[PDB]
DNA sequence: CTGTCACACCTATTTTAAGCCCTTCAA
DNA sequence: TTGAAGGGCTTAAAATAGGTGTGACAG
């Protein structure tokens, strides 16, 4: 008996490695797209207009790719800026490129005392409203953290792979419904 | 042993006699101080993580035995950040695995609510605004076990709650009075400081006093406001119970949900997207600058 | 009294949630 | 006076990494 309610992914962080070296500076004068400010923080921000999305570009070739709605759209834009890169003159390469971080949100449309959640749930919960409004909850299986709130919004992160997002959606529901 | 760690101690024993506690909180916060030491993680962290800890152990201690320590209560003692607080709070509870109780609203209101000088008449405190501290302190607890029912607790910080549910206490306690008196006003005279959530606080019971007072035919044909209501709260308060249970039997709900208009569902777009669709070269050197744009970037930082 | 060692943990990027808390501005 | 509105923080995840805080080791 299903929910009939599916989390949207909001954000998705993937990794790669360009394979080489990276001089900063040269990226910084010789792209439109590259924020740099050493003094400030040590890489290079850039970003594309599609898929819609923001790079950290490290001297050491490594590569941070955030602010994909979909695996897919975060693997071709990760791809793009590896692509700037080469055009810039550098042997880049597009190795071990990996999904790292995965966050969807949804809404079961009724309010939860989340006081008495963190009582019921102790072992998995933390709520305290003096610091933050919403209880913590640590699922182990799958491992996934649920941030939940009074308006019965969820916030789901932590997944590797979409189903983890899902599951841990399913999970959750008849705890949060009875 | 370590230097760091003494200083620690001395500081979690300053605080507990600084505070007044019981003479068993001491040892207690002195035991859980030594605990976090043990780890790594605590060992490695900066000085003024170790500062922040000394407030965190006293306060797991006072959370146990229900004694009503805030946290910006004890910030304000250690003369400490609130958000270094909070993330050494979290990860000592995290890391002693530990299930802490939460803050006791019932002896927070009991301690705060006697810290109002109202008992007393002053040339700050008129006649007329002086109040019996018994009747103070039952008519904001029933006031505050009410916002909890109806949902103005959850998730909030509850130290402005109080400052709402006094006030309103103390108003209708003698309305006819203290109806010029406002929340700033009555702050200020009681010698309390005022709480930025304590008015949004105040509005919130205000419009929750009002729904009840729908519920009483001989109250829905007074047509009240959050003015006229206030000499009814003595009579809501007499049937809270009953009140509250015949309001969400006829969309009593947390504040957060009723309601949220200015919201964008159209924003996100299909996608067809597989990841592995042809890059051009045009696609791509439209992110690079044009000779003359390197050019005249090089002489502007030159 | 230094060097090594193993942690912490600042800067920053993304995205949702709800609350707080500040500046800014309006009749 | 008293609010609304808007910006920037709190919480969670995750990788990227230099510089440096912090204390216990060996030598
Ligand atoms: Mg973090």
């Amino acid at each position: 008996g299903p929910s009939g309610i599916v989390p949207q992914l909001q954000n998705i962080v993937s990794t790669v490695n360009l394979g080489c070296k990276l001089d900063l500076k040269t990226i910084a004068l010789r792209a439109r797209n590259a924020e740099y400010n050493p003094k400030r923080f040590a890489a290079v921000i850039m970003r594309i207009r599609e898929p819609r999305t923001t790079a950290l570009i490290f001297s050491s070739g490594k590569m941070v790719c955030t602010g994909a709605k979909s695996e897919e759209q975060s693997r071709l834009a990760a791809r793009k800026y590896a692509r700037v890169v080469q055009k810039l003159g550098f042997p880049a390469k597009f190795l071990d490129f990996k999904i790292q971080n995965m966050v969807g949100s949804c809404d079961v449309k009724f309010p939860i005392r989340l006081e008495g959640l963190v009582l019921t749930h102790q072992q998995f919960s933390s709520y305290e409203p003096e610091l933050f409004p919403g209880l913590i909850y640590r699922m182990i299986k799958p491992r996934i953290v649920l941030l939940i709130f009074v308006s019965g919004k969820v916030v789901l992160t932590g997944a590797k792979v979409r189903a983890e997002i899902y599951e841990a959606f399913e999970n959750i529901y008849p705890i949060l419904k009875g | 042993v370590s230097r760091s760690q003494q200083r620690g101690l001395r500081r979690v024993r300053d605080l507990c006699r600084v505070l007044q506690l019981p003479p068993t909180f001491e040892d207690t916060a002195v035991a859980y101080y030594q605990q976090a030491y043990r780890h790594s993680g605590i060992r490695a962290a900066r000085l003024q993580k170790k500062e922040v800890l000394v407030g965190c152990c006293v306060l797991i201690t006072c959370r146990q035995h229900n004694w009503p320590l805030t946290m910006g209560a004890i910030c304000t003692l250690l003369y400490a950040d609130l958000d270094v607080f909070s993330s050494t709070y979290m990860q000592i509870v995290k890391l002693l695995g530990l299930d802490v109780p939460s803050l006791c609203l019932a002896e927070l209101v009991k301690t705060y609510c006697s810290s109002f000088k109202l008992f007393q008449a002053s040339p700050s405190v008129p006649a007329k605004y002086v109040e019996d501290k018994e009747k103070m302190l039952s008519r904001t607890m029933q006031l505050v076990e009410l916002a909890n029912e109806t949902w103005l607790v959850t998730g909030r910080h509850p130290l402005p709650v109080i400052t709402a549910a006094t006030f309103l206490a103390w108003q209708s306690l003698q309305p006819a009075d203290r109806l010029s008196c406002s929340l700033a006003r009555f702050c200020k005279l009681a010698n309390v400081d005022l709480p930025y959530p304590a008015s949004s606080r105040l509005q919130e019971l205000l419009a929750v006093l009002l729904r009840m007072a729908e519920q009483l035919a001989w109250l829905r044909v007074l047509r009240l406001d959050k003015r006229s209501v206030v000499k009814h709260i003595g009579d809501l308060l007499q049937h809270r119970q009953s009140l509250v249970r015949s309001a969400f039997r006829d969309l009593l709900l947390p504040p957060c949900m009723l309601k949220s208009p200015k919201r964008i569902c159209p924003v996100p777009p299909v996608s067809t997207v597989t990841g592995d669709e042809n890059i051009s070269d045009s696609e791509i050197e439209q992110y690079l600058r044009t000779p003359q744009e390197v050019r005249d970037f090089q002489r502007a930082q030159a």
